[PDB]
């Protein structure tokens, strides 16, 4: 799974 | 009497909080005087996001690319650059409700207050701490980037974290207010990965310094120990080592107790073997970490702002 | 995603919060257009606090004798009275900072936002729960007197609490803003304490989706029941029964997750009678319940498939 950019 | 995980008072925050609109994209912004500070993130779109270059992304972008609402009053943006991982739009006019305000990088270990804020209004504040890693256990939906962390001092605010992103732990990373990131992450929606994350020993021995001020006592004892017979153990449990500069900023608080700090370690050391069984401190029974030795003489002697 | 207690801003709170001092005494007061609301035992010496007689002494003193202070600007009083344990004076200026807010005497469960002050200054803010027998495990010194707990909807502000008095357990105890006690305790110096607290069995129902919703399931059990079977159990071990307005409530968390209400409850029943055995849930060692349903929605904002 990826970082989410918020 | 009673111990809370307490936040400091936003209204000084939630006057600078505004709005910041680029195509499809929203985030928050923080306004003051006449510079709105946003993550950069806010020029790129959900299709821009696996290695995006800022840079060309950038000069793409004129002043009037950016919306930026402070209420529904629009701010005219009439200069713009990028900092590290945060945008300063220059704007036309200072903010009215500029408190006094400093920037600071704060240390791992370190707490502060985030005012989680939703299309440049605040819905919600908790107190939240730098873990070890360089994450925070925070809480944080999307549109929530541009939320800032903070401290309180008199009347001067320290802003000390701008949120960007949730790792994919669930955990959440962002950067000071000069747009440099905690811990080795980058705000690219990427496999990136938190260190191992340990416990803030300081931290919970100032809790249990604020336990025994409240009356939870079952856990204290007779036996005493040395510095290094106690990090053996803490080491043992994911523990910080505990320096001497660590014994130093807990001296007020054994004087006021009369504790010595090597008596309460020795007491944290059976807790960490032992066990609580059954009993609680504070209304716990974990061992909470995210309290400093000032927020403890912060909360128990009620100091204002 | 992340899961925390949370409070509401308190900017439109702060602008009311004043300062109060009769005689000796100094407490904080709610500055809403030209009344001030305070406790009324801020007129009280501590001989007087034995066994008070708020009436004679409220007549004894005059509008000179209050003095209240929005930080250091003096606000002019120009009428004095009382409603229950609650004081209101009357100032010659309207509070330009006021917000658009009701006053509500919330029920057991509900939670809100303490913003605890010391003359009339805040020192910071905290999320609570009424306790069904009527006291609130908050964070109180002497000098607290008077700070309000609220809820913000929209932009009104719905001032539930202020705050009186600590139990001798270390909880505490306040009206509403009409001056009623939540329970059943009185503003003088006698043998009072609170009663045997139960548990709030709807919000550790929202905790539990709540932990869903975050990854940890570990605890889900694959048995149902029924209602008063659940109450019965619940009962034996001091936990607030349910009603049919609350698996109302918790209607939107059952089928955002799909786990029905009695799906949980029997849930809820294994950890009661086995407990963790060493596990964490939301990195908790006991079942929190002040989270309502309505704090979990919304700090988890997931979809329901149809």
């Amino acid at each position: 799974k990826v970082a989410t950019v918020q | 009497s009673g111990f809370r995980k307490m936040a400091f008072p936003s209204g000084k925050v939630e006057g600078c909080m505004v709005q910041v609109t680029c195509g499809t994209t929203t985030l928050n912004g923080l306004w003051l005087d006449d510079v709105v500070y946003c993550p950069r993130h806010v020029i790129c779109t959900s299709e821009d996001m696996l290695n995006p270059n800022y840079e060309d992304l950038l000069i793409r972008k004129s002043n009037h690319n950016f919306l930026v609402q402070a209420g529904n009053v629009q701010l005219r943006v009439i200069g713009h650059s990028m900092q590290n991982c945060v945008l300063k739009l220059k704007v036309d006019t200072a903010n009215p409700k500029t408190p006094k305000y400093k920037f600071v990088r704060i240390q791992p270990g370190q707490t502060f207050s985030v005012l989680a804020c939703y299309n440049g209004s605040p819905s919600g504040v908790y107190q939240c701490a730098m873990r070890p890693n360089f994450t925070i256990k925070g809480s944080f939906l999307n549109g929530s980037a541009g939320s800032v962390g903070f401290n309180i001092d008199y009347d001067c605010v320290s802003f000390c974290y701008m949120h960007h992103m949730e790792l994919p732990t669930g955990v959440h990373a962002g950067t000071d207010l000069e747009g440099n990131f905690y811990g080795p992450f980058v705000d690219r929606q990427t496999a990136q990965a938190a260190g191992t994350d340990t416990t803030i020993t300081v931290n919970v021995l100032a809790w249990l310094y604020a336990a025994v001020i409240n009356g939870d006592r079952w856990f204290l004892n007779r036996f005493t120990t040395t510095l290094n017979d106690f990090n053996l153990v803490a080491m043992k449990y994911n523990y910080e080592p505990l320096t001497q500069d660590h014994v130093d900023i807990l001296g007020p608080l054994s004087a006021q107790t009369g504790i010595a700090v090597l008596d309460m370690c020795a007491s944290l050391k059976e807790l960490l073997q032992n066990g609580m069984n059954g009993r609680t401190i504070l209304g716990s029974a974990l061992l909470e970490d995210e309290f400093t030795p000032f927020d403890v003489v912060r909360q128990c002697s009620g100091v204002t702002f």
